């Protein structure tokens, strides 16, 4: 569940 | 020797007994009832010999009077068990249907491993029974069902040979297999889309010789193929309502017939070359 | 810990209010809120999963409650119908082994 | 799917759960 | 009778211990209210199944022939009230018996009277839904096994009748919803297609278990037992399994 | 009644919101409202269901222990009245038996 | 909890 928006974040890094 | 072989019942209700059984090189492991039929012949024996005046010790009346107590039970479990292994040896017997009946038996299984942990002196012992009968019962009429049903089934198939080249014979027999297929969906039988196609891939093979055999005899070109082209197709799960989506042409009718062609795509050639 | 389709969908819609908030304005919104939220989140799931357990043991421990209490109920009154067979039996052959007695003894 | 187990093997393991306990 | 069976627990744990002072025991009681309480169990053991059948002919029955069976309930009822049956007498007993044997007599006689009063239902009702009607009218008279067991032809063709209604709505669940002339005809009326196949599929169920009603008004209580029963209940049960409406909802909301 | 950890959880987003109200502007969380306050109210409303749940399970269970004892009892007293029955009948039996013997001696 | 997200928002626009 937590992978979610860390994806969300990890996109422009 | 009754007093000497001490009777008795205890322990679960369930016994998993291994016998070596002739044509098979391993020992065959079965199911039986924790209950002995001496022990059914002691109570009909007791009850026999105190009237005749015969005076019998009172350990053997507590044991009748235990086991007479404890029948009702044990009578209920032989009758499901010897109804369930009659019915596996059914189904045992054709091996093209066991996917079709795979739900049943997992129900089934389960009620019987759920009772395998049961004890004799158990109190939960009452609805257990009624339950396993019910189920056993629902399981064994259910594969005479479909013993029925899957052998009109392959009688419609094996008269499609034997079937004239029309359309209206043709619809009225696929007609029947989809209202025969139709009583399987409301029963609701586990596993009803592979059989349905595998079933689907032998009719389109016999559908594709019945092709053949018509263009062959061909031997106003494109009215002769919509008789087997135009045929509409097996649908397993058609109860369903609400899904907003179409079946494309191939899975509706029966377009991939000239796939099916046993002697390769040469007989359509053949056929077009007299043109 | 399976989660439910209820909190994917509101999972789902804080999703797309926290794109909408990261493409408005920048990413140092998210960077602080999505960690305080996901806890409660998993909170979500974790409270429904034991709460669907205590349905299941309610419901099976409740018919066990009713079929200990007829069974009792049976088992009470199977005891009565042999508390007073017992007596029926008991009086009668005393009566008849005492008319025997008597007429022996004369 | 649904794939119902062998009976043989489903009652070994059920013997095997009648002797441990 | 439980404060006598402790009281009796306390004298035989009492004469146990009292051996060496008794020589003659026995245990001989014969209570004088038993025979009172019998009588009352045969009193509630009649005016139970007198005030069944009473309040249903009253309720239902609203000829002559109705009259005449409603005066004559009331008067085998003031036959039987005007006995004393508080006596344990023995007179008194005979004459409850009397009482009896009268009530019984009068009340099969009602009971084949509105038998034949029942089994004119051909010669009145030429259709089957006027006789599904006349059948649900008189619905609570058929808990008598008499009358359950003189209507045997009719219940036949009824299940016939209903089966034949079961297999056509089958038939009209065999097309789909988009197939359907009731999409058109929704969406000319602007229902939005996901509403109307939920209404549809729910309008298909009602009618379902109003055919489940019907064969329960048909058949009695105890109908899903029955031997035609059974499989009608079976595949009403495998049919709503698959009339529910919540996986299409679900991909909606999705 | 606010439960403790969705007021401690609820705190943390009461900060987090303020830092994001004071940082940007005022339309950060107008979108934001009426979610949150649903997942809050939805993570209050299911424990307190789980609370009565709670409560409502270790009654039944209680009184089921003191079911089974109880009906264990009264098959013990069951089984101890059949054996003194049969018992009884078989002693007074085999002695009037050993009377009509006597008598036709 | 309506309200006091609610204070949250008002108590200064």
């Amino acid at each position: 569940l937590a992978s979610f928006f860390n994806s969300l974040l990890s996109k422009k890094t | 020797k009754v007093q000497q072989r001490n009777l008795g019942v205890s322990g679960r209700i369930f016994t998993i007994e291994s016998t070596r059984v002739r044509g098979r090189t391993g020992n065959v492991l079965k199911l039986k009832v924790n209950f002995l039929p001496e022990i059914i012949t002691l109570s009909k024996e007791v009850r026999n010999l105190k009237w005749l005046g015969f005076r019998v010790p009172l350990a053997i009346v507590n044991k009748a009077h235990q086991a007479n107590q404890l029948y009702p039970f044990a009578i209920s479990l032989i009758e499901s068990v010897r109804t369930y292994e009659r019915t596996c040896e059914k189904v045992e017997e054709r091996n093209t249907i066991s996917l079709l009946v795979a739900g049943l038996k997992k129900e089934v299984q389960a009620l019987i491993a759920e009772g395998i942990a049961l004890v004799w002196e158990s109190y939960k012992l009452d609805p257990y029974v009624q339950r396993l009968a019910e189920t056993v019962f629902n399981f064994q009429e259910k594969v005479d069902d479909l013993l029925i049903i899957e052998e009109k089934i392959d009688l419609e198939v094996r008269s499609l040979e034997t079937c004239m080249y029309d359309h209206k014979t043709f619809s009225e027999i696929l007609n029947r297999v989809q209202k025969a297929v139709d009583d399987l969906n409301l029963h609701s039988y586990s596993n009803l889309p592979i059989w349905v196609n595998k079933l689907d891939m032998e009719i389109e093979r016999i559908l594709g010789v019945r092709l053949q055999a018509g263009l062959r005899a061909w031997t106003e070109m494109f009215a002769w193929k919509m008789v087997v082209l135009s045929l509409p197709r097996i649908q397993s799960q058609r109860y369903q309502v609400g899904v907003h989506y179409e079946l494309t042409e191939e899975e509706k009718f029966y377009r991939n017939a000239l796939t099916r062609m046993p002697d390769g795509p040469v007989a359509l050639e053949e056929s077009y070359s007299a043109v | 810990s399976v989660m439910s389709e209820r909190v994917s969908g509101l999972a789902g819609s804080i999703y797309r209010e926290f794109e909408r908030l990261i493409h408005c304005y920048d990413e140092e919104v998210v960077k602080e809120l999505m960690p305080l939220v996901v806890n409660v989140l998993e909170n979500l799931d974790s409270v429904l999963s034991e709460n669907q357990e205590h349905e299941v043991e309610l419901e099976l421990l409740r018919e066990d409650n009713e079929q200990l209490l007829t069974q009792y109920e049976r088992e009470k009154a199977l005891r009565r119908q042999a508390e007073e067979k017992f007596i029926e039996f008991e009086d009668a052959l005393e009566q008849e082994k005492k008319e025997l007695q008597i007429q022996v003894e004369h | 799917e649904l794939a119902a187990e062998d009976e043989q093997v489903f009652l070994m393991k059920q013997q095997s759960l009648l002797a441990k306990q | 009778d439980d404060e006598y069976e402790k009281l009796q627990v306390l004298l035989r744990d009492i004469v146990k211990r009292k051996r060496e002072e008794n020589l003659k025991m026995v245990w001989r009681i014969n209570p004088a209210h038993r025979k009172l309480q019998a009588r009352l169990d045969q009193m509630r053991k009649f005016r139970r199944q007198h005030e069944q059948l009473r309040a249903v002919i009253v309720r239902v029955l609203r000829d002559a022939a109705d009259a005449n069976a409603i005066e004559e309930v009331n008067l085998a009822y003031e036959n039987v009230k005007e006995v004393d049956g508080l006596d344990v007498s023995k007179e008194g007993t005979e004459a409850w018996e009397a009482a009896m044997k009268r009530y019984d007599e009068r009340i099969d006689r009602v009971e084949t009277r509105i038998t034949a009063r029942l089994r004119d239902q051909l010669g009145t009702a030429k259709n089957a839904n006027e006789m599904f009607r006349i059948f649900s009218r008189f619905n609570a008279l058929f808990v008598r096994p008499h009358i359950r067991g003189a209507i045997r032809e009719y219940q036949t063709q009824l299940i016939q009748r209903v089966k034949d209604d079961i297999e056509s709505l089958h038939d009209k669940f065999k097309v789909q919803y988009p197939q359907s002339q009731a999409c058109k005809m929704s969406h000319v009326r602007d229902l939005p297609p996901v509403s109307g196949s939920i209404i549809w599929a729910k309008q298909i169920d009602r009618q379902l278990t109003a055919y489940m009603k019907r064969v329960e008004d048909v058949l009695g209580k105890g109908w899903e037992n029955h031997v035609e029963g059974q499989k009608l209940k079976q595949d009403g049960d495998s049919f709503r399994m698959k009339l529910n409406t919540q996986e299409i909802f679900d991909d909606w909301a999705r």
